[PDB]
RNA sequence: AGGACCGAACCGACUAAUGUUGAAAAAUUAGCGGAUGACUUGUGGCUGGGGGUGAAAGGCCAAUCAAACCGGGAGAUAGCU
RNA sequence: GUUUAUUAAAAACACAGCACUGUGCAAACACGAAAGUGGACGUAUACGGUGUGACGCCUGCCCGGUGCCGGAAGGUUAAUU
RNA sequence: CUUUAAUGUUUGAUGUUCUAACGUUGACCCGUAAUCCGGGUUGCGGACAGUGUCUGGUGGGUAGUUUGACUGGGGCGGUCU
């Protein structure tokens, strides 16, 4: 599937290159989120004039953390911090991700998410990451000095 | 305990009791029972789907607890009461706050003895609370495999599991049959092996007794004919053929299991 | 029913052909599968049943075009 | 207390005689088994024919059952009478 | 106790007991193009299948064949290419 | 042109990780004074499972059939050019 990338992705390309993607990525990721749009002729003579919009204001305001999946962990952010916890395992406590942070102030800002609610979990056995999370048991467990710093 | 009948009549000769005194003679507790009609084995097309069943004596459904939901409220056990639906016992249980609930009967439980769930619980029979919070060897029961939905492992008469090993959000459990399984370490489970653990040891002691019970006869299939059973008919007794089932599969030690959904989560099938 | 919503495609009757060419009645099923399509138009999910081949024909057509044909033909989606 | 015992109702059907264009397309008389239980019975409901149901006799499914009945393919076919 | 309503009631079926075997739960299995339902609002002291058939003494030897189960160096082997 | 080192790079493979397809007969919210269904949030699985087409094996579970004639009856034996 031939795809214009309307932002940077990880191996594809960067701001504009009709590049070759399997179906299934383009189908339930890329499009889904802000990332590219299929190529059908006349989204390229449509390109061609958006991109004076695109590569400037949509650039300066937004090039990173297109889904939050994998920018998170690599381009690390929201590193500082003062909340510490209870004992050093974060669960359940969305913390703090905007407020007393430099970096992710400018042009382009990278987020997070919340974490698993409390159901079964506690302030024992185990922890959480603060980042983007879909699995929150075997997802990596990486301290991000704000569970205990 | 268990007393053999004496021989007055053929049907009382072979018939053992378990019979235990501390039982409730009387009603029970209106509120949390609900109607349960028999269906013969029949299912929403009329067709008899599980066969040898039909009959038996009119029962009442007692709502059972099995979810322990209620945190941090202590409670005291009222009585312990007969559960015609399942080989264990049940116990009425009040609440501090004045709600009453049933409860599967552990081993040692009795009046007046206390039980409490959630994360900060004693570590004595009749507690409910997380495998996490639960220490590696103990034995435990009314079990749940994923969090939340209510313990449906080790549950009947004198049943229990051993927690063996845990490893980062899954512990290891050995279940009564002799496999091991891996569960969430956030399901809840309850402490101590449910009781009745006698059951074993009734004797029913004539076909009547079983016929109490919801279960009709069984007729071989070397007692049909060859359009009823494979096993059919011949002149006389014959067999001349491998076991297998009314619809033509082999028992006798061909395995059925075929999931390969839940195969991750087992990690030795049982011996 | 095993309709695709997209193409239409129905199953449809046939024959197993044995080698001595004995032929039994048999039904050819489509590929169908519950897809949820991310319409931009609306900003939302749209669950459609949809085969295989209805899959590349919105991806061709795109989403949109294949949804206007839909409510033009009906097909309460 | 008992799928305990004797025995009416009630449920059945071991033997004999009768009857066999019967009083009756399965009964009568005399005896006979169970008779608080795996009992029996009323009212309503469910299971449908390559299917049901069957403490299993190929038993029963409207006097019909090694595949019900009705209508159709149909004037099947009949090297036979 | 049940059984060939209407020539067979029995040594036949069933049965309490026992053994094997499958089944970790969305269980196995069954009725169902499916959805779903029974199993079971049960959870291996449970449920299904199969065989034997109270109870007492027991239940010897054989895995060569068929079946099932497990494991594998290697041989042959389909679609596709 | 003989040969031979590497990667952006195209598909082959083993493995591990991941989430966004897809599953959930987990929890909570809403349609809604509703164990259905749907949407949503979250967790758990996760490119596995499962379904469509094609394909090898198995397959009396089911179906359609075939299983000769002569013959001092028929069968068994014999025979058949
Ligand atoms: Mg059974
Ligand atoms: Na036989």
């Amino acid at each position: 599937m031939q795809v214009i990338l309307l932002d940077k992705v990880a191996n594809l390309g960067s701001l504009g290159d009709q590049v070759n993607v399997k179906a299934g990525y383009a189908r339930n990721f890329l499009v889904p989120q802000g990332k590219a749009v299929p190529a059908t002729k006349k989204n390229i003579e449509f390109f061609e004039a958006r991109r004076a919009e695109l590569e400037a204001k949509l650039a300066e305001v937004l090039a990173a953390a297109n889904a939050r999946a994998e920018k998170i962990n690599a381009l690390e952010t929201v590193t500082i911090a003062s909340k510490a916890g209870d004992e050093g395992k974060l669960f359940g406590s969305i913390g703090t991700r905007d407020i007393a942070d430099a970096v992710t102030a400018a042009g382009v800002e990278v987020a997070k998410s919340e974490v698993r609610l409390p159901n079964g979990v506690l302030r024992t056995t185990g922890e959480h990451e603060v980042s983007f999370q879909v699995h929150s048991e075997v997802f990596a467990k990486v301290i991000v000095n704000v569970v205990a710093e | 305990a268990v007393v053999k009948c004496k021989p007055t009549s053929p049907g009382r000769r072979h018939v053992v009791k378990v019979v235990n005194p501390e039982l409730h003679k009387g009603k029970p507790f209106a509120p949390l029972l609900e109607k349960n009609s028999k269906s013969g084995g029949r299912n929403n097309n009329g067709r008899i789907t599980t066969r040898h069943i039909g009959g038996g004596h009119k029962q009442a459904y007692r709502i059972v607890d099995f979810k322990r939901n209620k945190d941090g409220i202590p409670a005291v056990v009222e009585r312990l009461e007969y559960d015609p639906n399942r080989s264990a016992n049940i116990a009425l249980v009040l609440y501090k706050d004045g709600e009453r609930r049933y409860i599967l009967a552990p081993k040692g439980l009795k009046a007046g003895d206390q039980i409490q769930s959630g994360v900060d619980a004693a570590i004595k029979p009749g507690n409910t609370l997380p495998m996490r919070n639960i220490p590696v060897g103990s034995t435990v029961h009314n079990v749940e495999m994923k969090p939340g939905k209510g313990g449906q492992l080790a549950r009947s008469a004198g049943t229990y599991v051993q927690i063996v090993a845990r490893d980062g959000a899954y512990v290891t459990l050995r279940l009564r049959s002799g496999e091991m399984r891996k569960v969430e370490a956030d399901c809840r489970a309850t402490l101590g092996e449910v009781g009745n653990a006698e059951h074993m040891l009734r004797v029913l002691g004539k076909a009547g007794a079983a016929r109490w019970r919801g279960v009709r006869p069984t007729v071989r299939g070397t007692a049909m004919n060859p359009v009823d059973h494979p096993h059919g008919g011949g002149e006389g007794r014959n067999f001349g053929k491998h076991p297998v089932t009314p619809w033509g599969v082999q028992t006798k030690g061909k395995k059925t299991r075929s999931n390969k959904r839940t195969d991750k989560f087992i990690v030795r099938r049982r011996s | 029913s095993r309709v695709c919503q997209v193409t239409g495609k129905r199953p449809v009757t046939g024959n197993n052909r044995s080698h001595a060419l004995n032929a039994t009645k048999r039904r050819f099923l489509p590929n169908l599968h519950s897809h949820r399509f991310w319409v931009e138009s609306e900003k939302r999910f749209v669950t459609l049943r949809v085969s295989a081949k209805g899959m590349r024909v919105i991806d061709k057509k795109g989403i949109d075009t294949v949804l206007a044909e839909l409510r033009a033909r009906g097909e309460k989606y």
